[PDB]
């Protein structure tokens, strides 16, 4: 589970970071 | 009262958007939720949310990715997730935005979890009153294959 | 969970009777 | 020797039948199962389960069923639901071939968890050596863009 919670936030810093 | 810039009015533009972006995603009259007061830039900055919130929800692999994580402990997936998206120290809008989102997924998540247990209560007391209050007369007709026949 | 298993043996007893 | 009715060939041929199935069901040379051995009879048998176990695949409302328990605890599932497909007290062979189909799901439901903790096992050892013997020169490449450049 450890991995999949820290494999979205990575996702999701990743949409953020994209979205400039 | 400070403009902009004051935590004050950060935390109250924060909430309004926060509650208006969560509740258009989690849109039967009985759950109609009452619109968020917006004025007229906190409205355009809702509109722009609720975009990048159905873009994002076509992505199949992230939306595969948030539904496999446990949500037994909600508030624990909250906190690590937005630790470790701002871990690097870096700060830009697409991660306050993106924050949101998953804040807004994860209250889907709750529900998923929430409507069932809901829905067993009060099977809980429907069964317990049919057992002690119905169930007598509900064998005189054989059963539910009686309301087979009342049916045709 | 609980209810997630029992759900799926009864749906496997239902396959099962079927079959006939 | 005892024929079809004693127990040591039911149990013999139980597990050669349940082994042929599950196989077959999990099927890179490197992950390449060897045969069941099988007299004809047996074969016959084990060829009507694979299409049972293929039309079962095709249900997805059953395949997403499976897919939403947790095996976190695998043996406690396997049990559960055995008991309780049988708990009426009736049987035929369609159950069995069910609860033969459920097993084979387990052991893929168990590799979904096991085959990413072996990864990251073995991603251990490997950064492990990567830390403390490559990168010093790693970072004479200037680290990881270096490769891009490698590669052109």
């Amino acid at each position: 589970q450890e991995d999949i919670i820290r494999n979205i936030a990575r996702h999701l810093a990743q949409v953020g970071d994209s979205m400039d | 009262g400070g403009g902009p810039t004051s935590s004050e009015q950060i935390m109250k533009t924060g909430a309004l958007l926060l509650q208006g972006f969560i509740q258009d995603r989690a849109g039967a009259p009985e759950l109609a939720l009452d619109p968020v007061p917006q004025d007229a830039s906190t409205k355009k900055l809702s509109e722009s949310l609720k975009r990048i919130g159905d873009e994002l929800d076509s992505n199949m692999e992230l939306q595969r990715m948030i539904a496999a994580v446990d949500t037994d402990s909600p508030r624990e997936v909250f906190f690590r997730v937005a630790a470790d998206m701002f871990s690097d120290g870096n700060f830009n809008w697409g991660r306050v935005v993106a924050l949101f989102y998953f804040a807004s997924k994860l209250v889907l998540k709750a529900l998923s979890t929430k409507v069932p247990e809901l829905i067993r209560t009060i099977m809980g007391w429907t069964l317990d009153f049919l057992r002690e209050r119905l169930l007598g007369w509900i064998q005189d007709q054989g059963g539910w294959d009686g309301l087979l026949s009342y049916f045709g």
